[PDB]
């Protein structure tokens, strides 16, 4: 394997011009068990090489699409020309309970629809008028955010002044976010910018307000955006264990929940990449500890429940074992049915910043093997965590190019690929079962015990589907 | 919980009692939600004429637009040329969105590259990105042509595309003869269809501006066809089918029907089909050039008339009966070919369908939206069917276009209750379907949220959506459909009358209450 | 009452309070109606396993059959021949029904005559009816051929068609050379499809039995195609289109596509197109003969093999992927033509659509009915899509057929929960969809009353109908659709996945209740 | 347009026929003059169809099962014979009803004995007795069974009367044998008569010795309205607004108990004279119940009918009559004001069954239209007598018109509108002539009464003035 994989890497890189080749070589590696510091074998979080068809998005995607957009009782302005908010309207399944257009607004597209006059004269006057119109037509909104698209910073607009002046005039929370897509190298910096905006404009609102009645079992789910209901199928287990989930950041999340989070006893971080910033802040400022957990598959979910329960007292640890015993027969039935139908099959993954490592356990619980994985925008601390999860001599790729991904697949010949919408139809035409591992292919949830059953059903229906035997015409 | 033999996805899993109780406690404990009576009161208010008037007073806020930005149309245009890679000079997040948007509508791969300009380029420009970008793209994906557009960042900082490309060639990053047409495509100007026009004109000028001395109008005995921004595969195919039936020589300029429909046969084909570079080079020698969607091909029109010296016919989009007739008669006049018996029979078969279905169509009231040419053709055909297009919304329409539609409406009694709206969005349209309720909506997938809103007021107030347009994301394979020509008119008619009859069956399905009218024969 | 600017038809007129009160007074005063609680009790009972067992013990009673009588298929077969008038020897009431039945499905004229045998002829026979009927028919409607079948009165009394026709010629009522093929078509034997087989075999015999000596198998290098009972225009067209694409010389024997689709251009055309007499005369010179629907062409097959000496290929109906593949391969072997790139690509586009839609189709449960060849092809394709055809009902199927379908089911994991029913009707099927609820029905318009019944039990028990088959009376222009070949599989695939997605949108449209799953993108 | 024009037209069309057919068809074609008032002096009717000429008629089974018995909603009707007849006639006729279908009402269902060849050889009487028991097991709330004989029953010597008598007594159930075999008679008409006699013999006298019904002076029955698209409901509402009590509707939305109650009424109101005059004459002779013909097509006829009916009762009914007329006056006046300008002067040709070819003329004239030709599938001479008082001078009359004849008449007369059946609709649309179905109302209606007139006018207008009709000729042809 290892020898064939390194030869594969070099063969693929022969197509590139010299400069691209030297760069891309640094972003491709073969896992070596005795190397635990990812900073010794792969680099990450660097700019993409021009013209190589990166799969990455921008800092607006990471801020508006990922972190802020799911907050359900606020109105989020895509501030700029019309494109960015339209392409990202309801493309991500960050699920919520609400009355859309009345008290919740997640799947709507609010925009300032910049025209050339707004480029010439600036958009700050238009933004102030926009805020007034929002207030007239959507009176039950509990806050506004301003998600900056590329032109805002380039033309010298001052959305922070508009938000300060209009926030005070109207007694409204108005959050300026400088998530312009030219910033950073990917979605990742949008996460950081968005975290800092929550910190600066939202999170210190109830700093010294103490009317909320706390309990020793108060927690927050940090970094779960409720894709297909993922956060709900996690919350139910935590509360069956006796905990009180005060807040969900930010799937199905309300602004009030976020504002209450400085009052909890423990921050439970699922997506480290996107929310470690605010978690570190809440530990520094409020003394709240935070821990990483994993609700993909029975093995990781059981391990997480026990680790979380160990932070509290014997009553929670008792209820923890009660939950594990309740769901034992259910997920054992899922394994008994689907593991035989999936065992031995080899999987290549390519996703964003967490799942390329976080779902490996769930695959292994069905006897499958992850032979390659990679991230669009992960950092080296992510890759450190990945090496512990991935097998010996497996292929690792950072900001993989379209050409690289195709050539790796043609040689490795995985039984299943798990990636995104821009990848799905390429590999299906090559006759390779594909599951979307961002959108869950409009299925899910995949988190928790209830989510594992759907995950197994989904991997099985696709991998073993009759369509894959039919690619070849009997006459060729 | 789950039953292994009957696994539940999110629907209906979260309707289980334990999930319902969990969600109620989340709401009551930490969401500080408005009381339900207050939600109901505000919702009721959003359905009123009073709300509609405040809604139409908006100047700065846009809500649920029905348009996209220029580079999306430039990408689609470029995809229609042989072995051509769309290339958007600017920031990479845009290209992720363009590809994903088309991915979901066509359920196909969509190839497009960026040169990944960052904050640093805002100070020294994107020249180096272009040099390495063109070299990296050509070597890696081996296109025969790279068609360059821009994101809004590149437009604001002012990158000179022409110069950057010339210097990329001069400095050796790509061969001098490698075709690199370009167009500036600012998102704060016009919409996605403008990007199509700009890209096409850029490609037309690249291949013909400096070579006109050679050309003689009509010398290749063909008719150029420019389709515009077109997201139905059947519309490219029907035009080529009709012209071939007529024995008319033609060149379809920008033809993506092959690359948006490759077979699943074990290999991925990044490129397939498309207009050749030779067809663009030779296009000035055509008899004439026909624009299928003239209301977003104005720049292209000025170039074909100013430089190729073609006398572009005054034709509407070939939608419906009258305008397909006019299209074929003008093609006959230009080409000297008679309209053949096959097309005359097909026409009469469409007319037969109209006579057969007119009693269920008559008087039916519709709200509809889309791009200007598509909308006006839909209006025209609806009037021909005895239907009333009461709310006509074109977010990216203009005054001159609205005048042309108002004149079409004024020529028919079925336009008597219709209003044309420009610059309004689907939040405007939501109000109209509440205050002046139609029978159906004809629009893209964003209309599903309007139908949901109307049902919440009451089943008697629900306005069902009929999906025709772009993007359609929540049904599979409607992108294979046709809307142009007699074929497309036949498909639209069938969809409309059967949507009407589906709804009537629903309303008469109640045993002993309304099923006296649940007729077997309709 | 009526408001002139908003006139109400029966629905919703009779929902007005004054009509409601009137209807309540009619019931309570004079209808002596069973009390509603008793009606509810009986309805529930009709949805139980107990009722189903009594239902399936029926021996003499048939309720809501899924078949018609032989002459219906003899008429459709006869309509497929050039300037041919179908002529049913017997009682005229039959012909009114045959014509109206096809009228409502095709929304087209349907020409057919009777010779109006009455009480008189029931004793002394209908010889005089035949003499005057043939002379009257030829003089008045100027057919080139009259194809003769029988109603059940003519079968019971025993009229000898052969003798009556020969005596009509002997005594000068019609010219000796005028073609008058015939077949006996007793309604108490088989079903409508049996009449098609009988009529076709009769026409084949008339034109070839006594001329075989100069025939040489293969001398005309063509392949004969016999379509059988076929009520989708697209199915005739897709077969001719695929063979034309392959370069295969062929003769479609019984081709009504033109006479079932004449244009509305100001004149009525009683006849149009059709298989020519010379084509039938020349058919023994074909390389071979292919039966598109072999399970109701058994009599034709005996004659083609026994007299023409063709070796009919063992081919299933070309529905779905595998069976279209097998059809084209066999045609390629017989004719020596290769399968062209165009058909290979079409195949790969169908497979692409299968990969795109498999996640919503997988595991979906269906009840379906129709004629035997159509049903088994629908079953085969559903298995290819990962769907489970749980209730398979063929009223006019036989034991040998049910064995073949049971073998198809056994060869796939998606047949594990399926059952094939023969000789059962749609009242049997109603019980199955209650006791073993599927997700959808695939069937003809008579299924709409089953959907009505299931909804009355509860929205959660409703089984929506997907209309594929014959007759379809309550939607417009579905008779133009296609079910054969890759094109037909593509149409069926689209209809099914979008019926699934339509229903999911309905179940997730409830605001703040189920619309968490009302996804824009599916 | 002129008489001489039409007479030459008739002769021209008949040139195509063989000698025997020519002579017969000439007797069923006439041009009426207001001077001859005895239809027996100018047109022949209710004769056999000539073979091979594509008559539009049906059979006695259609007239019995499809027309009279089928609509009775709480009985189960067996199509006894092979499978064809009941399938083609399942739910083809829009005889509307209120019920729970499959438990207490059964109109749109198709029950059949599905004869096989064994049933031809041994007879079907044993199968019919078994079928009756299966019906009782599976449809316990049915209130009676009818046996609609198809062609083979009488031909093979079956005795359905014996079966109905035995099983009916065994089960204490009304089981009605009906000998409506399709070879009987010459058309649907004899099916009506056979069906009327079957009602009389097996149903109508059930309560002859019963005195528990609470009669009033205003009890009436609607005879011969089959509630097409709700026609009978939009009639019934007016009669009861006028102060009458409608005890029964024969047979649209009709129950068997309504039928059994009808001998207790004061007046039988006959709409369809053709199909129900037989039972109406019987009820006058046996029970002394008078009957009268009326017409609810259009405001002119409906007003005339309400007043004539009201005149059979006392001043209180006559007062409510004018209250009803006054209530609805502004409504139908608004309909004429909107639609008569859009239809005035347009010429109509009709071909229907046994009543509507004359009964709808008044409603067309209320919209300013002219009926220039009309005819019946199966009318008798007393119908044609009534037709001459409705039709204009020199208009064309055709009895049992052939397909060829109808086409050629239309080509020459060039009417603006044709009103006929489903077998005719698509022929004339292709010729560019607006067509309205005047049996099924083209899945619209009701057309009876004041509420029906609004829909009638809307429907004639939408089709006559539709934009499709100016598009048949391609601009290059
Ligand atoms: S936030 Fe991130 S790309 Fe952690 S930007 Fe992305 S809904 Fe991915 S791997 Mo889409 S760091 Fe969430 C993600 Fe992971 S949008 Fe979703 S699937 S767990
Ligand atoms: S019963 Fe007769 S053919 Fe009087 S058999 Fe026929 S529902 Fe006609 S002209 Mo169809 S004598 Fe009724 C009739 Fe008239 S079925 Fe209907 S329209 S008023
Ligand atoms: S005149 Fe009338 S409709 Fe004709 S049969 Fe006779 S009762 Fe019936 Fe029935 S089954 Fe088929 S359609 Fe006929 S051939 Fe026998």
């Amino acid at each position: 394997s290892r020898e064939e994989v390194e030869s594969l890497i070099q063969e693929v890189l022969e197509v590139y011009p010299e400069k691209a080749r030297k760069d891309r070589n640094k972003h491709l590696a073969v896992n070596d068990p005795a190397v635990t510091q990812s900073k010794k074998c792969i680099i990450s979080n660097k700019k993409s090489q021009p013209g190589l068809m990166t799969i990455r998005g921008c800092a607006y995607a990471g801020s508006k699409g990922v972190v802020w957009g799911p907050i359900k009782d606020m109105i989020h302005i895509s501030h700029g020309p019309v494109g960015c908010g339209q392409y990202s309207r309801a493309g991500r399944r960050n699920y919520y309970i609400g009355t859309t257009g009345v008290n919740a607004f997640v799947t709507m597209n609010f925009t300032s629809d910049f025209q050339e006059k707004d480029i010439v004269f600036g958009g700050d006057k238009k933004l102030a008028k926009l805020i007034d119109e929002v207030e007239t037509l959507f009176p039950l909104n509990k806050g506004i955010s301003v998600q900056s698209e590329c032109p805002i910073g380039l033309i010298g607009d001052d959305i922070e002044s508009v938000s300060k002046v209009k926030g005070a005039e109207l007694s409204k929370t108005i959050v300026p976010v400088r998530c312009e897509g030219f910033r950073g190298v990917s979605q990742s910096l949008g996460h950081h910018i968005a975290n800092d905006a929550v910190r600066d404009w939202v999170l210190g609102k109830r700093d010294e307000d103490t009317t909320f009645a706390s309990t020793p079992y108060d927690v927050a789910i940090i970094g779960d955006y409720n894709i297909g209901g993922d956060a709900w199928s996690s919350r139910i287990l935590l509360e069956e264990m006796g905990l009180r989930c005060v807040a969900q950041w930010s799937g199905d999340g309300s602004i009030s929940e976020i504002e209450l989070t400085p009052k909890v006893k423990l921050n439970l971080v699922h997506c480290y990449r996107s929310m470690n910033y605010i978690s570190r802040h809440m530990e520094e400022k409020y003394g709240i500890p935070w821990m990483e957990y994993n609700f993909f598959g029975p093995t990781k979910t059981i391990e997480s429940l026990r680790a979380i329960a160990a932070k509290f007292d014997e009553s929670i640890q008792k209820k923890c074992e009660e939950v594990i015993a309740k769901y034992k027969p259910e997920w054992e039935a899922v394994v008994a049915k689907y593991r035989p139908r999936l065992e031995g099959k080899r999987v290549m993954l390519y996703i964003g910043g967490l799942r390329p490592r976080h779902v490996i356990g769930a695959y292994e619980d069905l006897g499958m093997e992850v032979v390659g994985t990679g991230y669009e925008f992960a950092h080296n601390d992510d890759y450190d965590r990945t090496m512990k999860e991935m097998g010996d001599s497996t292929l690792l790729y950072d900001d993989v190019t379209g050409y690289e991904f195709e050539e790796f697949v043609k040689r490795i010949k995985p039984d299943l690929i798990g990636s995104g919408i821009k990848e799905k139809f390429i590999f299906q035409k090559m006759g390779i079962p594909f599951r979307e591992m961002h959108s869950w292919d409009y299925s899910g949830p995949y988190h928790g015990f209830d989510g594992f059953a759907i995950f197994a059903r989904d991997m099985d229906m696709t991998l073993n589907n009759p369509c894959w035997k039919k690619l070849q015409a009997p006459w060729e | 919980s789950q039953q292994v033999d009957k696994i539940k996805a999110s629907y209906p899993l979260f309707l289980d009692q334990d999930y319902k109780d969990m969600l109620a406690k989340k709401r009551d404990g930490f969401e500080e939600k408005y009381p339900q009576d207050k939600i109901d009161e505000v919702f009721q208010w959003t359905t009123t004429k009073e709300y509609q008037e405040l809604n139409f007073q908006r100047e700065a806020l846009t809500v649920n637009p029905a348009k996209a930005c220029q580079p999306l149309g430039a990408v689609l245009c470029a995809l229609g040329f042989e072995k051509t890679m769309p290339y958007v000079h600017g920031s990479q997040g845009c290209v992720a969105y363009y590809r994903s948007y088309f991915n979901r509508h066509f359920r196909e791969p969509v190839s497009c590259v960026s040169d990944s300009m960052t904050e640093d380029a805002a100070v020294f420009g994107g020249q180096q990105n272009m040099k390495d970008g063109l070299q990296n793209c050509k070597a890696t994906y081996k296109p025969d042509m790279i068609a360059v557009s821009t994101t809004c960042m590149a437009e604001v900082i002012g990158d000179d595309l022409n110069a950057f490309i010339n210097n990329s060639k001069k400095e050796g990053f790509i061969p001098d003869e490698f075709p690199v047409p370009f167009a500036h495509t600012p998102s704060f100007v016009g919409s996605h269809v403008t990007g199509w026009d700009n890209m096409f004109e850029g490609i037309a000028r690249y291949f013909t501006l400096k070579s006109m001395d050679d050309k003689v109008v009509g010398s290749n005995k063909k008719i150029n066809i420019v389709p515009g921004f077109e997201t139905y595969l059947g519309n490219f195919r029907v035009i080529k089918r009709m012209l071939s039936e007529m024995g008319v020589g033609y060149s379809l300029l920008s033809d993506p029907e092959e690359v948006l429909d490759t077979p699943a046969d074990g290999q991925f084909r990044m490129y397939a089909g498309g207009t050749t570079q030779e067809e663009m080079k030779d296009a000035p020698n055509a008899l004439n050039t026909v624009l299928l969607q003239p209301w977003h091909l104005e720049k292209t029109k000025k170039f074909v008339e100013g430089t190729w010296k073609h006398e572009v016919p005054k034709l509407n989009i070939p939608m419906g009966l009258d305008w397909t007739d006019e299209f074929l008669m003008k093609v006959s006049e230009i080409s000297g070919q008679p309209i053949p018996a096959s097309l005359t029979k097909e026409r009469g078969r469409l007319v037969d369908m109209m006579t057969d279905s007119h009693t269920w169509l008559h008087g039916k009231r519709f709200a509809l939206w889309g791009d200007p040419d598509f909308v006006m053709g839909l209006v025209k055909f609806l009037l021909e069917l005895g239907c009333e297009p009461v709310h006509i919304l074109c977010h990216n329409g203009n005054k001159r276009w609205k005048k042309a539609v108002d004149a079409i409406l004024a020529a028919s009694p079925y336009g008597k209750n219709a209003t044309v709206y420009i610059g309004k969005d689907l939040w405007h349209l939501r109000s109209l379907v509440f205050t002046d309720k139609p029978d159906f909506m004809i629009g893209n997938s964003y209309g599903k949220f309007i139908q949901r809103d109307t049902l919440h007021k009451g089943k008697e107030f629900e306005v069902p959506l009929i999906r025709i347009g772009f993007p359609i994301f929540d049904r599979h394979h409607l992108h294979r459909s046709t809307t142009l020509g007699y074929e497309g008119a036949m498909q639209i008619l069938t969809t409309l009358v059967n949507s009407i009859l589906e709804r009537l069956d629903e309303e008469t399905r109640g045993m002993q209450a309304t099923d006296y009218n649940h007729d077997l024969v309709r």
